[PDB]
């Protein structure tokens, strides 16, 4: 339910793996193009852990197949991104949330 | 009269009604500010003790039975239709009285604000209505600064409805203060009222103005001014490069601009046209721009995926070349030397076309206009001409911003007003018939 | 000279702004004048500071931190609206504080902090609200009551800083003497281990309040529970389960110690 | 400014720069416009594209009259030209809109039946031309955002027009979509019958199906030939465009037909199951107008263009970054710059009451809803309009509020809840505390020293929604306060200066509005406790430079504040005179 | 305006009388700055008397008078610390008979038409307490089974006589110097 568009290419060679956390910069918004978040905003590199449930699904899958310094689009269903009843206060029920991710480094 | 009974048989005492209702609203007016503190605070004695014998009285639940009773019928014409037009007049003033009424009875009385809480419950239910939309939101908030037990009472379906009369009635900061009142009370937070009005009005993001931070876009173009009309001298086909000799993929927290392509007029004038001066507006954001980011076809504001080998957003060292055929409305791009599967086709052609390129900070790109205004890296399509050749004979070709406004001092700013068309660029011969 | 001094800088600044203008904010006034007192008056803010300090030893550090934390967010509910989460976060942060060393070991510390005061008006406040039907939010409302009847046995002092406040618990002790399970974790309750024992504390003891107790008592002996015939128990003229609770505190009034205080 | 005609006007900013001033202008007693003017004045032009706007009540020309719908009777909205017939009358073409769009689905799928009623997304209006008006004259139809063209002379064929045909790699166009911002039809060309009809004036009615994008009319029954599909996601504006032949010109009709729902049921999500057609208060019709201002930029971003040489064209390089705050309003579809809303009241006020919303929702610790708010106002806005000098007051003081009671008001209020305790742990740095820094019983800055006395401790949570985790919703959300407390120094360094000359121009239009947001952000700070050691002598310094000088110009404390900056001053001199305490406190503890 | 910013509040209704520690301090300090407290010769008493007047001008010539007639009225016949304060403030302006602060006071209550200020005279008297046998009785059991009272002033019995002293030595001040007015006005 996951699709990836390429903004900027990567090495093409190293990708994350199990147990390798992901250091990305992501520009969220839904497909009506409001933004609702932006670890650009908050200048702080968001870290996450393959495989440990950390994240959204839509955003697990869209990292495991970017590659080390690629900037990709996410698009993620509702079903792999906040189900049915939503984020309350964020995000409404049953929206696609769009992702602009570069991944910076795996460590 | 809602039994039926002949109207002349009922007597409705209108005017008296009327009358003793602007007596009573001045009668428990609130007393001025611009008075002494003596004064003022005997004048607010006199209120609270009105108020006070009005409410042992029970004077508030005949108010609330004269206003159902009105609310009985659903229009000014429906109730002239019941009783008579003189009644018809005067439903609309007569309930806007009793309502300021209302108020005025409840205003700054913590006990009649609490015993007013039974009540609050149907008097939410005719919040929708027009005709007492204003009263019913008055009271409301009347009984919410004063009352605790009303931020108590008041339920999700009450949110709801309160914040859906945003959404029927348009804006009004009223409902956003009656929205204020109900999150905090006396210095107290109502952890459920807050987090149902959160949760209820912020996801939708259609009702509240929204705020975002927009890098500033620049146009810059050349001078000439080229476009297509019948038995007029001008070639109908244009050819012209941009490359980007160093671009910045985040010079801020949002993701840089950078587009190219062509943009056309409206008419004649040199002004391009359906765009607005500053902003962060670029090439492909109107219908009459025509853009390409590297990844996209950008025309009127929405943006299409357009495939290409190698396909990126553009980068340091990329070759841009943009085709023009005004014989058959047609732009097309080739990105480094190899076609792009995309193109925009039968737009407008009745004003002047000229290359483009929208840009915010952190750019560095090159125009190769073709002849001694840089060499092409890619060899024109066949049928094509430099954009170096539609230069008029006498004037000089030059880079400059495509709005007529820049960055200088302000005493030194040449305010400038109407520009004459430049129909003078299209020559067409017209001799005299003989 | 130059006023080279925070007191006597203040002193000149309120009253040279005093003196230049006729202040039209009453909160203005009273804050300058507030300060300019607190200038003239050094002496008073060692006294009212000093009865707060407390000194801990290096090693109950960070355990008076928690404890300070969770304080903190007790406190910090006293200022929001009674709720189902509200009632989970008292009763996390009552059971840290009974379960927290420092609660048994430095006594004078939590009576310095006003916890006791502090668990009061969020007893106060729940026990307003909902007084007519029955008791909303029963639950936080005995385990604020266990946590008193635990800060009076704790220590004597807490014992009478706790009496001192008997006047309140004595009008609103009628709340949940009829609902079983809830023994031991009422007002009366609290009232009771509030006398408990001590031979001071009881001759203390006035007779308005206890005037109130045997009104009470008269009352459980002349009408019925409403609660009860509501559940469906069957209608005797009187309420047995209300006369034993104020009974018992009667009981805890009059004896002392193993000896009876014969005022 | 006429036709091709070139002006400068100078305000007198520097006096110098003034040529006649001095000759003619000086000695009579006048004064420059922007005499001592701290900024540049914004400066307000006539807007060159038309916008669509309400309808006012007192226009000469046009007048709308809302008929509300009966039982058997559709709601109408009813446009009437007030001056036909008489001199002044205005016989252009009027473009009439209603307010609120429909938007169609993000995706396109690939006796009335109540069942297909509630599972349709077709949406309908119709119109009415009056008897008299000339039906060549009018059209019907639907117009988008980008709509901005005012023609004397209207015609269908010269709408904007563009076709984006996506190819495949071989060069097959396997897709091609026609876009525009207007999609009408004529009732001239509509009447097959012809000829005028007063059984029923004639009747266009416009069907738009939100899930295919189709837009089909019906003129009097039967289906016209002209139909127009859309993109997804298109925001489409019920527009009408007449020339005025009759004083009834046209009249829109918010009523439904067979299987098709009515217009305010995907209008407005709260009425989109209820099939009773309705108007309510907020529909209303606008009409393109040229009586509108546009703000110049006060900066604008710099270009630097030159050709290097004949091989290497012409150079074009922007390196320094500038930001504008957007201000989109929802119902249109339109953005505007948030300092245009120093000349837009109704805009302004909504806007200042919203923010009074947020600042309520999350009073008092409601960390969940300041973590939901930190989605709608983000670090980055908040920051710009803390700095913005052509900040409007209202929306300054309260974006000053809402980034304390976001990000610093909870901790704020704990430790101001734990400052009159003094829980002294008894260390060998509390024993090396003493009253005075040396021999000479000279008291040292306030604030600055050893202080041991037990205080609450920070904690902030990073505000991502891309996590499932919920351990976050407790703590206040972060910000970055090293950079927060350089920019209120700076800040308040600046506003002493400034406001000591008594600008005509302060931040935000008056003293109060400058310095009291300001001086509650230092204050909040303060409390906090994030100045230390220079941050402290530096904002010491500023209160009063003799007092606090280390062993002129004029503190805040003698600049002849306001009253409400007044009473910030006497909190911060409260807060001074609690941190002597506590030091005393500690000393006598130390002692002890 | 210190003066003023105190009348407002007492003139303003409320249903009690908030304890407010800055009118607690300022009384007091004006109190204090009054009064300034072998034999002294002629001389000598009448400086005495004339500073006295002067220091006693100095505020009711700001309208004390008037502000501790109102703090009374206001209180509505309840004891405490205000009443406690606000009674000193006026036995300092009107210690020595001071008939130009009696006339001040006679006309702002005739002016006023004050009834709240006797029906709070009437309720602060009912409030004055006496000797009571019981509390006696009980502490004199707790001293002799041992117990120390933690404090020493045993304030049970006659609780506040401090306050009683100060009520009564104000109404005496009140017609002091033979004021009929008062005399008859009471």
């Amino acid at each position: 339910g996951v699709e990836i568009e390429t903004i900027s290419p990567g090495d093409g060679r190293t990708f994350p793996k199990k147990g390798q956390t992901c250091v990305v910069h992501y520009t969220g918004m839904l497909q009506n193009g409001k933004k609702f978040d932006s670890s650009r905003d908050r200048n702080k590199p968001f870290k996450f852990r393959i495989g440990k449930q950390e994240v959204i699904k839509g955003f697990e899958e869209g990292a495991a197949q970017m590659s080390l310094g690629q900037r990709a689009k996410l698009t993620c269903t509702p079903d792999v991104a906040y189900g049915a009843t939503g984020h309350p206060g964020v995000i409404p029920p049953n929206a696609t949330l769009i992702f602009d991710v570069e991944l910076l480094n795996l460590e | 009269l809602s039994k039926k009974a002949k109207a002349s048989t009922v007597d409705l005492p209108i005017e008296s009604v009327s009358l003793s209702l602007q007596d009573l609203i001045g009668y428990f007016h609130p007393p001025d500010e611009h008075l002494e503190h003596e004064d003022k605070q005997n004048r607010l004695r006199a209120l609270k003790n009105r108020q006070n014998l009005f409410q042992e009285e029970g004077m508030i639940n005949l108010v609330l039975e004269c206003i159902d009773r009105l609310h009985v019928y659903s229009s000014a014409a429906h109730f002239a239709d019941v009783a008579g037009r003189e009644a018809g007049e005067s439903w609309k003033s007569i309930l806007n009285s009793l309502y300021e009424l209302l108020a005025a009875l409840i205003r700054g009385n913590r006990k009649n604000c609490a015993q007013f809480s039974g009540s609050l419950d149907w008097l939410i239910s005719r919040l929708e209505r027009l005709e007492a939309s204003s009263g019913i939101l008055e009271v409301l908030h009347c009984v919410l600064v004063e009352s605790p037990e009303a931020l108590n009472i008041i339920k999700e379906g009450h949110i709801k409805s309160i914040i859906s009369l945003l959404d029927k009635h348009g804006r009004n900061h009223k409902v956003l203060d009656v929205l204020c009142s109900l999150c905090v009370c006396h210095g107290v937070a109502v952890r459920s009222n807050q987090h149902l009005i959160c949760d209820n009005l912020l996801p939708g993001r259609d009702l509240l103005l929204q705020t975002r931070l927009v890098n500033h876009v620049s146009s810059m173009r050349p001078n000439i001014f080229l476009g297509v009309s019948e038995g007029s001298a001008q070639y109908k086909k244009w050819y012209y490069e941009l490359m980007v000799d160093h671009t910045e993929p985040f010079v801020t927290a949002e993701a840089t601009h950078l587009r190219v392509g062509w943009a056309s007029t409206e008419g004649y004038s040199p002004y391009p046209g359906g765009g607005e001066e500053w902003g962060g507006n670029g090439v492909g954001d109107d219908l009459f721009s025509y853009g390409f980011d590297g990844l996209h076809l950008w025309s009127g504001c929405i943006a299409r995926t357009v495939s290409s080998p190698n396909q990126h957003l553009l980068r340091t060292d990329d070759v841009i070349s943009c085709c023009l055929d005004l014989s058959a409305p047609s732009i097309s791009f080739r990105i480094n030397g190899q076609p792009v599967q995309g193109m925009f086709e039968n737009f407008n052609i009745d004003g002047l076309f000229f290359p483009v390129v929208s840009f915010s900070a952190g750019i560095k790109v090159r125009f190769l206009l073709g002849g001694r205004h840089g060499e092409f890296k890619f060899l024109p399509p066949p049928g094509y001409a430099p954009c170096y050749e539609a230069v008029l004979p006498k004037e000089k070709l030059k880079v400059e911003h495509s709005r007529e406004y820049k960055q200088e001092r302000t005493y030194t700013r040449d305010l400038l007003g109407p520009t004459v068309s430049l129909t003078q660029a299209a020559f067409t011969p017209i001799p005299v018939d003989t | 000279k130059k006023s080279s001094t925070l007191q006597q800088l203040i002193s000149e600044t309120m009253v040279r702004w005093a003196q230049e203008s006729v202040i039209e904010d009453p909160e203005l006034v009273r804050a300058m004048f507030v300060l300019l007192h607190r200038q003239y008056d050094g002496i008073g803010g060692l006294v009212r500071a000093l009865p707060k300090t407390y000194t801990i030893n290096g090693v109950s550090v960070e355990d008076t931190i928690n404890l300070l934390a969770s304080l903190g967010q007790i406190r910090s509910l006293l200022s929001v609206r009674m709720g189902k989460e509200e009632e989970k976060l008292m009763i996390r942060g009552l059971g840290d504080i009974m379960n927290n060393k420092v609660f048994y070991q430095h006594p004078n510390l939590m009576r310095a902090l006003g916890m006791h005061e502090t668990v009061m008006e969020v007893m106060v406040n729940v026990l307003g609200g909902g007084e007519s039907k029955e008791i909303t939010f029963p639950k936080m409302v005995a385990n604020c009551c266990r946590f008193l009847c635990y800060f009076c046995r704790i220590s004597r002092q807490n014992q009478k800083a706790m009496f001192d406040h008997l006047s309140y618990l004595l009008e609103n002790s009628s709340v949940g003497l009829a609902s079983p399970a809830m023994r031991g974790s009422t007002p009366l309750d609290v009232a009771a281990a509030s006398v408990m024992d001590n031979n001071e504390l009881a001759l203390a003891l006035r007779e308005p309040d206890l005037e109130k107790v045997v009104r009470y008592l008269a009352g459980c002996g002349l009408q019925s529970c409403q609660m009860l015939v509501s559940k469906g128990y069957p209608d005797i003229g009187w309420n047995p389960v209300e006369g034993e609770r104020y009974l018992d505190f009667l009981r805890f009034a009059v004896f002392c110690n193993g000896e009876s205080v014969e005022e | 400014l006429g036709v091709a005609q070139v002006g400068r006007m100078n305000f007198g900013k520097d006096v110098s720069t003034l040529k006649y001033f001095t000759i003619c202008g000086l000695q009579e007693g006048y004064e420059p416009f922007a005499v001592n003017t701290n900024r540049d004045i914004t400066m307000w032009l006539s807007k060159r594209l038309p916008q669509f706007l309400q309808v006012p009540s007192n226009h000469e020309h046009i007048e709308v009259t809302r008929i509300d719908g009966t039982i058997d009777s559709s709601p109408c909205l009813k446009v009437t030209q007030k001056s036909f017939g008489s001199q002044n009358s205005n016989t252009d073409i009027m473009f009439y809109r209603l307010s609120m769009p429909i938007e169609c689905a993000e995706v396109f799928s690939k006796r009335d039946d109540y069942d297909f009623l509630m599972q349709t997304s077709t949406y309908y209006y119709s119109v009415r031309i009056f008897p008299g008006q000339e039906p060549a004259n009018v059209w019907v139809g639907w117009i988008t955002s980008d709509f901005h063209q005012y023609d004397t002379g209207f015609d269908l064929d010269r709408v904007r027009t563009v076709t984006v045909t996506l190819g495949d790699e071989k060069g097959k166009v396997h897709e091609s979509i026609k876009r525009s911002n207007c999609y009408m039809v004529c009732a001239g060309e509509s009447m097959s019958p012809g000829q005028g009809r007063n059984n029923n004036g004639l009747e266009i009615g416009c069907v738009v199906d939100a899930a295919s994008g189709l837009l089909t009319f019906i003129a009097n029954g039967k289906e016209l030939s002209t139909y127009y599909q859309v993109e997804p996601s298109t925001k489409l504006f019920p527009a009408v465009f007449a020339q005025a032949t009759s004083p009834n010109v046209f009249q829109f009709e918010l009523g439904r037909i067979k299987n098709v729902m009515p217009l305010s049921a995907g209008l407005f999500k709260s009425e989109h199951k209820n099939p009773v057609p309705q108007c309510p208060p907020r529909l209303h019709v606008q009409f393109l107008s040229h009586v509108l201002w546009s703000r110049m930029p006060n900066q604008f971003l710099k270009v630097d263009v030159s050709r290097i040489s004949e091989r290497q064209g012409w150079l074009v390089q922007c390196l320094d970054p500038l930001q504008f705050m957007s201000l989109h309003i929802p119902e249109e579809n339109r953005s505007v710059d948030i300092l245009e809303l120093t000349e837009q009241e109704e805009l302004l006020k909504f806007h200042y009451h919203t923010l009074r919303l947020y600042s309520a929702v999350c009073a008092l610790g409601n960390h969940r809803v300041a973590h939901a708010l930190c989605s709608h106002v983000d670090e980055p806005q908040l920051l710009y309009a803390i700095e913005n000098k052509y900040m409007p007051g209202l929306l300054r003081a309260g974006y000053y509020d809402l980034l304390i009671d976001i990000h610093l008001s909870s901790y704020a209020t704990a430790r101001l809840m734990m400052n009159n305790e003094y829980i002294v742990p008894m260390t060998e740095e509390t024993k090396s505390i003493t009253l005075f820094p040396d021999e000479n019983k000279k008291h040292g800055l306030p604030g600055i020293g050893l202080s041991t006395s037990l205080r609450p401790r920070m904690q902030f949570s990073s505000p991502s929604f891309v996590s499932i985790s919920n351990e976050c919703y407790q703590y206040s959300p972060e910000f970055p306060l090293d950079i927060l407390k350089s920019k209120t120094i700076q800040m308040l360094t600046e506003a002493v200066k400034e406001g000591s000359l008594h600008a005509r121009d302060p931040v935000g239009g008056t003293t109060e509005f400058l310095f009291v947001p300001l001086i509650k952000l230092f204050y909040t700070l303060l409390i906090m406790g994030i100045f230390h050691n220079e941050d402290l002598k530096h904002i010491l310094q500023l209160i009063e430079p003799s007092v606090f000088k280390e062993a002129p110009k004029e503190g805040l404390l003698q600049m002849k504040l306001p009253e409400p900056v007044k009473l910030q001053m006497c909190l911060l001199l409260q807060y001074l005179c609690d941190c002597q305490v506590r030091h005393r406190i500690e000393a006598i503890v130390a002692f002890s | 305006q210190l003066i003023l910013l105190f009348s407002r509040t007492a003139l303003t209704e409320k249903c009690k009388l908030e304890e407010d520690f800055l009118y607690m301090a300022y009384a007091d300090i004006m109190a204090k700055s009054c009064h300034d407290e072998e034999v002294k010769s002629f001389e000598e008493k009448e400086m005495e008397k004339q500073k006295l007047l002067y220091q006693q001008a100095r505020l009711h010539d700001r309208g004390a008078a008037e502000m501790v007639l109102q703090t009374i009225s206001a209180s509505k016949g309840e004891t405490g610390p205000m009443v406690a304060a606000t009674l000193k403030l006026g036995i300092a302006i009107l210690n020595g008979g001071n008939s130009t602060v009696q006339q001040k006071m006679l006309d702002y209550l005739k002016e006023k038409k004050d009834v709240g200020f006797f029906q709070s005279l009437a309720g602060l008297m009912q409030s004055c307490s006496v000797l009571d046998l019981n509390a006696f009785e009980r502490q004199n059991k707790a001293e002799g089974l041992g117990m120390v009272t933690e404090e020493g002033s045993g304030e049970k019995v006659l609780q506040d006589d401090e306050f009683t002293c100060d009520l009564f030595r104000f109404l005496q001040l009140l017609c002091e110097g033979h004021n009929s007015d008062f005399q008859n006005y009471l």
